[PDB]
RNA sequence: CACGGGUGACGGGGAAUCAGGGUUCGAUUCCGGAGAGGGAGCCUGAGAAACGGCUACCACAUCCAAGGAAGGCAGCAGGCGCGCAAAUUACCCACUCCCGACCCGGGGAGGUAGUGACGAAAAAUAACAAUACAGGACUCUUUCGAGGCCCUGUAAUUGGAAUGAGUCCACUUUAAAUCCUUUAACGAGGAUCCAUUGGAGGGCAAGUCUGGUGCCAGCAGCCGCGGUAAUUCCAGCUCCAA
């Protein structure tokens, strides 16, 4: 506090109400532009249609070819370069399948070696990719 | 609009740091000393101790000769005396803050059976509690977390429906007796 | 290229899992943990070795 | 061919769409124990079959009723 | 070895009955039946067991105590005057009808449709 | 800070996180407001602009003989669609009360059951004894070794002793049932009646173990690991967190 009067409540409240909008988390949480730019639209999970599989080259020093899927959503129709998490699980995902798409834990931000990928795949055609990796369940054919 | 309670509360609160070595050391010593089942058994007694110490601090923040302070202090001292952790001569609201998790775990019915000595080990006493061989005031106690009152301390003994007491023998004894009589003729 | 998917997972040697006696669980597991931590060992000089320490 | 309850309805719709020109549609419903009912369909060439359990009759009968009302038309 | 004690004894002249909470001690056996409860209350209170109605047993843990409520009427006419028909049918002096509730609702909605004397002719 | 706009805003008692201060939520069982697809109007009636009341228009839709008639589940169940996202087309007015001409009838209000790992509370998956062993307070012995009044643990070594989970007659429960508790008879030595979920470079408890891969696969929330001796991948063993 800078103005320490006995009746400066409206001054302190208006100054703090003006200065809250300069915070990065407050402005992102309270403006609808980030919610419009978010493909999930304030959602934890999202189903979508596989259309192609893309080998994305990696960033600086770590150099590899990560595996991504061009997921077209149902609730919006937007396109997401979703990430196939585990080893050898690109072969389970075929063309024109419904996959469940979640975040990656940085709240809509690219993570590590992969440029321009925010989201990943959890389930594949109502069968979980974790169980497809472990070998418990089988893909329904 | 249905007729039910919807009233519940978590009896335990997890610590802020998950992998403190000294904290795991102290909790592991507590479990290995008093025969516990998990860390939740430590944490729920820690949270009841947190309740009692928070009530004690809320009383010490009050002024002396306040009627609410005197009534709540006398009631809390009566509760500590009847659970038998704090002594009947020691009872004052300033001595509540100097009380410990070990003295709270001493009043476990598992630990009290181990101290009276009718069971061999602490976990064997827990086996007896699970298998319903002991009773308290003509009432079978199946759960080892029974806080035994000081007035109800001396009534701990074996139950009536118990082969270790005055009752019918168990399934293994009946099966061995039947097998022996079948082998004899 | 996407032709090398599952390469190492395919070409590693499949080792079968060894059959093992079932572990005690719950209060008995924590009791056996307490017994292997405290009451067995003695205070020794130097740096104490870890539980999974091997040479 | 023993199928799922939804796959049975899709193949049953395909049976009528194939029999829009010529061919019979046979629907056999019977009790099944090994509460369940066996429902089978036959065009004369390709047979399909399903078993409807108690857990899905409310989901099944309404869409099956709309399927029959949309697919059967006789003389005025 | 079965022992029955009574607590909270009350005389309802406005209901023409006695009432008490029944405490049954039965070591070495299961919960004793209501017929044996009525017989032991009858030989206790020197009355006929036809008027004694006992219900609502709850067995405590351990297995040596139950708690149940029971009333002792003056006569069977007073029992049928103020006693519920379901607890009468527990023993068998009253028998309720077997007309199912959804079919009664369907019969009522069918009688609602037809106006006139034929409301009786709709049913069967 | 009027006016205007937005609200992914019904308001409150309250919920979570919490030192002291605050922040976020509140559709959600209680009180009040609004509504029955969108508005508008009205009869009856003390009380309605009522929609399980009508009267007209728009959107959606049923039968038809082509003149015509009839509809409103943001009620109980349940269905299509929408989805990351949500239960039985059950039984009963017996508990609670409500209404009627009323002690007697009705109540998808309500109660009880079916699904249910939203969540909260308690809490099985072993314990004891005997052998060998590995050790700690005593006595003895320069050490090595020895006696057990006191012990503690381990080893698919052996032994009986005790119980549920299940099975299931019988009460009890209840409107009739179900579950709990009680209770006979069965029911456990790999007590196979086998507890998993994540990790082992650091934050952060826990292998510089072994084999393969060789900046490829992949791991990694951050730093980083992998370019032919990987404490970081993939498998075995071991251990650690609950
Ligand atoms: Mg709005
Ligand atoms: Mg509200
Ligand atoms: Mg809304
Ligand atoms: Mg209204
Ligand atoms: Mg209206
Ligand atoms: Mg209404
Ligand atoms: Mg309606
Ligand atoms: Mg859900
Ligand atoms: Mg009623
Ligand atoms: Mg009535
Ligand atoms: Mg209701
Ligand atoms: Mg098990
Ligand atoms: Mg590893
Ligand atoms: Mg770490
Ligand atoms: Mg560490
Ligand atoms: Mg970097
Ligand atoms: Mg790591």
């Amino acid at each position: 506090g800078k103005c320490r009067g006995l009746r400066t409540a409206r001054k302190l409240r208006s100054h703090r109400r003006d200065q809250k909008w300069h915070d990065k988390q407050y402005k992102k949480a309270h403006l609808g532009t980030a919610l419009k730019a978010n493909p999930f639209g304030g959602a934890s999970h999202a189903k979508g249609i596989v259309l192609e599989k893309v080998g994305v080259e990696a960033k600086q020093p770590n150099s590899a070819i990560r595996k991504c899927v061009r997921v077209q959503l149902i609730k919006n129709g937007k396109k997401i370069t979703a990430f196939v998490p585990n080893d050898g699980c690109l072969n389970f995902i075929e063309e024109n399948d419904e996959v469940l798409v979640a975040g990656f834990g940085r709240k809509g931000h690219a993570v590590g070696d992969i440029p321009g990928v925010r989201f990943k795949v959890v389930k594949v055609a109502n069968v979980s990719l974790l169980a497809l990796y472990k070998g418990k369940k089988e893909r329904p054919r | 609009p249905v007729a039910r309670s919807w009233v519940c509360r978590k009896t335990y609160v997890t610590p802020r740091r998950p992998f403190e070595k000294s904290r795991l050391d102290q909790e592991l010593k507590l479990i290995g000393e008093y025969g516990l089942r998990n860390k939740r058994e430590v944490w729920r007694v820690k949270f009841t101790l947190a309740k009692i110490r928070k009530a004690a601090r809320e009383l010490l923040t009050l002024d002396e000769k306040d009627p609410r302070r005197l009534f709540e202090g006398n009631a809390l001292l009566r509760r500590l005396v009847r659970i038998g952790v704090l002594d009947e001569g020691k009872m004052k609201l300033d001595y509540i803050l100097g009380l410990k998790i070990e003295d709270f775990l001493e009043r476990r019915l598992q630990t009290q059976v181990f101290k009276l000595g009718l069971a061999k080990s602490i976990h064997h006493a827990r086996v007896l509690i699970r298998q319903r061989h002991i009773r308290v005031r003509k009432q079978v106690v199946n759960i080892p977390s029974f806080i035994v009152r000081l007035d109800s301390q001396k009534h701990i003994d074996f139950s009536l429906r118990s082969p270790y007491g005055g009752g019918r023998p168990g399934r293994v004894k009946r099966k061995n007796a039947k097998k022996g009589q079948g082998g004899a003729g | 290229s996407l032709a090398r998917v599952g390469k190492v997972r395919g070409q590693t040697l499949k080792v079968a899992k060894q059959e093992k006696k079932k572990k005690r669980t719950g209060r008995a597991k924590r009791r056996m943990q307490y017994n292997r931590r405290f009451v067995n060992v003695v205070p020794t000089f130097g740096k104490k070795k870890g539980p999974n320490a091997n040479s | 061919v023993l199928l799922e309850s939804e796959q049975f309805l899709t193949e049953l719709t395909r049976l009528f769409q194939k029999c829009r020109t010529s061919g019979s549609v046979y629907i056999t419903l019977k009790k099944y124990d090994g509460n369940k009912c066996l429902l089978r369909a036959t065009d004369g060439k390709k047979k399909i079959s399903t078993v409807v359990s108690s857990k899905e009759v409310n989901k099944f009968q309404m869409a099956y009723s709309n399927l029959l009302r949309a697919n059967m038309d006789g003389l005025k | 070895t079965v022992t029955i004690r009574t607590r909270k004894f009350m005389t309802n002249r406005l209901l023409q009955r006695k009432q008490m909470v029944i405490d049954v001690l039965h070591p070495g056996k299961a919960t004793v039946p209501k017929t044996e409860i009525r017989e032991k209350l009858a030989k206790m209170y020197k009355t006929t067991p036809d008027v004694i109605f006992v219900f609502g047993f709850r067995t405590h843990f351990g297995g040596g105590k139950t708690t149940g409520f029971g009333m002792i009427y003056d006569s069977l006419d007073y029992a049928k005057k103020n006693e519920p028909k379901h607890r009468l049918a527990r023993h068998g002096l009253y028998e309720k009808k077997k007309t199912s509730r959804k079919q009664r609702k369907e019969r009522k909605n069918r009688m609602k449709k037809v106006r006139g004397t034929a409301k009786a002719n709709v049913g069967a």
